[PDB]
């Protein structure tokens, strides 16, 4: 018979699914849970149906395993979570109990059944009585993913915590709700044998933050949800008062205060009428209560008498083009060479089905061990830049024209903003957020722009001073990032100029038998956790480590938190509370989804290297390198710089990527993939569906054996291996459909002027000038009519191929 | 006097507020509390004095605000202008479970806070 | 050359459409965009055509300039 | 302003399939639809000449709808406003 099993001691290192009360463990749940794979999950199934959470007819139903398709599948997971708490109560009933007894020992997950007594008292030493000690670290390490994707907390919070009675009246005034923390902690976690701190304030270092801030969210999972949010008090100016806010409560740091709050003042300069403008707290006051009835979130919503309703116009069809093309002899039947991508209006339920797109999106706790480690291995991968906080002389800002935000963008734009306040009024409002939250409403549009699918896009504009502060920090970063040639995440570097070629042979190194793979994560923006978002951020601030104590990076993590991960939105005419995932507005997230990426591969390389029993790894090496990554994850406490070393260069050379934001690839060494000591892609599979909610179909995952074909598919470009004058170069095409449609549809800011439009045609041809060296004649047809037609408009009022040739030389 | 023209703008924002804010009902909130430090999503659920409920379809206008006077946050409201989604007003004798496929949904129901 | 054309002729068609504001219906205008994405998305060559009389139908039912 | 129709009328009659000419020819003799076609079809009947050369007995070729709905203009049963369904 096949269980999972956590063993560890000299001969063998990690949780192994081999051969050796409930019939199922505890253990077993959390595998089946952690490890998933719909081809083989019949004992998901079991579980499922042995205990009446459902029917086995709800897996017959196609799709019964997705969180995404048909999101009704958390309602059993829920019973599953009233199961998990029963469980967890009985471990605090257990170490106390054998404590007295005076028993020193470690508690696994594998001598525990679905009910919660125990077994197989073999391993212990014992002691005298009265001064035992459990170790309960990897208890609680593998067990956290199941207690906010089953919750408990709903099945928890009832008058006497029983199933059969009302909701409690709990008070509207009261927002701190420290000591029900503690009394939580004190319940459920009496035992963990490290500091918690129910706010974040009083934490140590950046680690001591991340596991504070595990366990306030699933503190936090079971409170009020009118309670989150910022608070506000009674403020006096020049005598008429004021209703602002002098703190928030985070789901995720608890509760933080202002420091430089002004009670009875008399004026307010431009910083003060800023920050007040921001707050929400005029606005929620001003307005009428607001019952929405489309949406399942909460929603304060007024400034309006009216909701609006707003439409997404059709295309602009040129005729000029298609005219050229289908006298071109183009789009005759039975073509592979087609029109496919077009203009999509929309209505504005489209608007209300973004914001329930918004709704996929839970509560999650991650695991907290392999957490650290793999932030200390992904600090590692960015050893190589320089980090710091800089005046408002060195940020450079480009394109200066985006919008500016609510409600700022009633008068300008940033450019307005950023022409107005000399430096030093950005140094004293940055330095004002060292020590503040400032709270703050996003605007929502409508996305307007090709696309090959029906569905609406939409965009986010945040306000001018988050963007300002993260501007600061992570232009300073990411102009260090950027400005590299060679590393792990390729980010603004041109594919031009021989360019994709270096890529590649840099992606090549020195693996032994290289095959290809990518992916990408279904619904990123939206089902992103906030565990991960904060890891990202504070990656991002522990390259700060001369210019900031704890207290201003404490600060500004919870600034960053308050500002993108949990604010409120605008949408329409309506204010909603968006619970999670990232914002559209700044770099700093396409460099949280890198970070992330890096994440979800580091960690899918620790699953994939450690569920792997080493009694079949045929190596010693490797086998030891197994050993020390069961011993620094779920042992010693402090950070081991040596074997970190050690794993990053094991991972440089046996798992080369090539990172850009939720585009990847992976160039790995066969053999050892097919043993699994790299990552696979089921365990990707199995990683997202247990640590971010979505599950990622096997059809949209694809694997290249043969590296002289390069990459399938990366950053929306192909590539084919061409000789190039006694050299075989890798050279990028497109899709020339793409190109087709968007020589065809322009949307009314070119149907103006020529200049642009001829703009467009040319980089369109530059897009898809190497076409011509694919076998098939039609592609290279296209560049021709591309040619002539950027021809005959130039004749009519770059023009030669050479111009373009020259585009793509490494010169 | 752009920096000084978006100073006015917020500032006659503000002022345009506060002639809209100040009651005593919400002063009364505020001293009920421990340190007048309070939540922000309950000063409009407890101070202002009209409701918003946007209906989507005939079910909810059925399971929600059947009837002249419903029940939302513990109170009781008093219901007027009745709007469709076109901002053409509808009286309330037309919402019925027949003629509810002939006009446009969704529906705008304003009420004022009834003592 | 006879499955772009259709194509052609519906975004052209609901271009027309939405300048003279017809938008100022939900159902109608809900009627027009769905009418108009389910041609844009069309594989066969039947359906779309009685697609396209309907939308026809629908511009010619009121009083077109 | 006129261009843009100019361009869907030429267009229209380039695509050259049966119901659509049929419906142009209706609606310049000015036999003109009062709602869209259901995949319930209301039709105001210009002149006598239409309708004889359309509707034969409760028989209506149109684009074939089988029509049994006659009242008047005026809203007393008997232009003719006639309403059909696919059969
Ligand atoms: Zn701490
Ligand atoms: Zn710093």
């Amino acid at each position: 018979v096949y269980r999972a099993f956590d063993i560890y001691n000299d001969k063998v290192a990690g949780f192994a699914k081999f051969l050796k009360l409930t019939k199922y463990t505890m253990a077993d749940l959390v595998y089946a849970l952690r490890h998933f794979d719909e081809g083989n999950c019949d004992t998901l199934k079991e579980i499922l149906v042995t205990y009446n959470c459902c029917d086995d007819d709800y897996f017959n139903k196609k799709d019964w395993y997705d969180f995404v398709e048909n999101p009704d599948i958390l309602r059993v997971y829920a019973n599953l979570g009233e199961r998990v708490r029963q469980a967890l109560l009985k471990t605090v009933q257990f170490c106390d109990a054998m404590r007295n007894a005076g028993i020193v020992g470690v508690l696994t997950l594998d001598n525990q059944d679905l009910n919660g007594n125990w077994y197989d008292f073999g391993d212990f030493i014992q002691t005298t009585p009265g001064s035992g000690v459990p170790v309960v670290d990897s208890y609680y390490s593998l067990l956290m993913p199941i207690l906010t994707l089953t919750r408990a907390l709903t099945a928890e919070s009832h008058v006497d915590t029983d199933l059969t009675k009302p909701y409690i009246k709990w008070d509207l005034l009261k927002y701190d709700f420290t000591e029900e923390r503690l009394k939580l902690f004190d319940r459920y976690f009496k035992y963990w044998d490290q500091t918690y701190h129910p706010n974040c304030v009083n934490c140590l270092d950046d680690r001591c933050i991340l596991h504070c801030a595990n366990f306030n969210v699933l503190f936090s999972t079971v409170f009020p949800p009118t309670s989150f949010g910022p608070l506000v008090r009674k403020i006096f100016v020049d005598g008429v008062p004021f209703v602002v806010s002098t703190g928030y409560h985070f789901r995720e740091l608890g509760v933080v205060h202002n420091q430089d709050v002004n009670l009875h003042s008399s004026r307010l300069s431009f910083k003060e009428l800023l920050v007040y403008a921001a707050d929400p707290a005029m606005h929620a006051a001003s307005g009428n209560l607001l019952l929405d009835k489309r949406t399942t979130c909460f929603s304060v919503a007024a400034l309006t008498n009216n909701v609006a309703f707003q439409t997404v116009k059709p295309g602009n069809f040129n005729k000029d083009f298609y005219d050229f093309a289908v006298s071109k002899g183009f789009f005759k039947e039975g073509s592979s060479v087609e029109l496919k991508h077009f203009f999509f209006a929309q209505d504005g339920n489209a608007a209300i089905s973004d914001y329930d797109y918004y709704r996929y999106n839970l509560p999650t706790m991650c695991d907290i061990r392999q957490l650290l480690f793999v932030v200390e291995v992904v600090d590692k991968y960015f050893d190589c830049y320089d980090g710091g906080c800089i005046n408002a002389n060195q940020v450079i800002v480009n394109n200066l024209d985006k919008s500016a935000g609510f409600p700022f963008n009633k008068w300008g734009k940033a450019r307005l903003y950023y022409d107005s306040m000399s430096y030093e009024d950005q140094d004293a409002l940055f330095a004002y957020t060292k020590r503040n939250v400032i709270p703050t409403i996003t605007q929502m549009n409508l996305k307007y722009a090709i696309s090959a699918k029906n569905r609406a896009r939409t965009v986010a504009g945040v306000s001018i001073c988050s963007t300002m502060t993260n501007r600061q920090f992570h232009q300073k970063l990411l102009k260090s990032i950027a400005a590299t040639r060679g590393a792990t995440v390729v980010i603004g570097t041109s594919k031009f100029y021989g360019g994709w070629h270096n890529m590649l042979k840099t992606v090549y190194s020195d693996v032994e038998n290289p095959h290809l793979m990518g992916w990408d994560y279904p619904k990123c923006d939206r089902a992103m956790p906030n565990m991960l978002r904060i890891m990202a951020s504070l990656v991002l601030a522990r390259k700060h480590t001369t210019c900031c104590s704890l207290s201003h990076r404490f600060y500004r993590l919870a600034n960053e938190c308050a500002q993108v991960l949990s604010e409120m939105v605008m949408c329409g005419g309506s204010l909603y509370v968006k619970p999670g995932g990232t914002s559209s507005g700044d770099a700093t997230t396409a460099y949280a989804n890198s970070v992330f990426n890096i994440c979800q591969a580091v960690t899918a390389n620790v699953n994939a290297l450690l569920s792997t029993d080493g009694n079949k790894i045929a190596d010693k090496y490797v086998r030891n390198l197994q050993h020390r990554l069961y011993e620094c994850l779920y042992r010693n406490r402090d950070v081991d710089t040596d074997f970190v070393n050690e794993f990053y260069a094991y991972l440089r050379k046996h798992f080369s990527m090539m990172i850009l934001s939720d585009d990847a690839v992976v160039c790995f060494n066969s053999t050892y993939a097919s043993q699994g000591l790299v990552a696979s892609i089921k365990n990707f599979k199995s990683v997202l569906y247990y640590q971010n909610n979505v599950f990622m179909s096997e059809a949209k995952c694809w694997t290249e054996t043969d590296l002289t074909k390069g990459p399938h598919e990366f950053c929306s470009q192909h590539t084919m291996l061409v000789k190039q004058g006694d050299d075989y170069v890798y050279l990028p095409y497109p899709d020339p459909s793409r190109i087709l449609g968007a020589g065809c549809f322009v949307d009314d800011i070119v149907k103006t002027d020529g200049t642009l439009m001829i703009e467009r045609f040319v980089s369109l041809a530059i897009d898809a000038y190497p076409l011509t060296k694919h076998p098939n004649q039609e592609y290279a047809d296209v560049f021709h009519l591309y040619l002539q037609y950027i021809r005959k408009l130039h004749d009519e009022l770059y023009w030669e191929p050479e111009f373009y040739e020259a585009m793509y030389t490494p010169h | 006097d752009k920096r000084a023209k978006v100073t006015s703008a917020m500032q006659t924002m503000l002022f345009t507020m506060l002639r809209k804010l100040d009651n005593d009902a919400l002063n009364n909130i505020i001293n009920n509390a421990r340190d007048g430090c309070v939540p922000l999503n309950i000063i409009p659920l407890t101070t202002a004095a009209k409701l918003m409920v946007v209906i989507p379809d005939y079910n909810t206008y059925k399971n929600t605000c059947d009837g002249t006077t419903f029940t939302y946050a513990s109170a009781l409201w008093e219901i007027q202008q009745v709007v469709d989604a076109d901002s053409k007003i509808v009286q309330l004798s037309e919402i019925s479970m027949d003629n509810s496929p002939n006009l446009a949904w969704p529906l705008i129901v304003t009420a004022l806070r009834a003592n | 050359s006879k499955m772009s054309d259709v194509k052609c002729t519906s975004v052209v068609l609901l271009s027309v459409l939405q300048q003279l504001r017809v938008e100022s219906s939900s159902k109608l205008w809900a009627q027009c965009v769905q009418l108009h994405n389910d041609i844009l998305l069309a594989k066969d060559t039947t359906e779309a055509f009685e697609k396209m009389v309907s939308l026809l139908s629908v511009l010619l039912s009121m009083q077109g300039a």
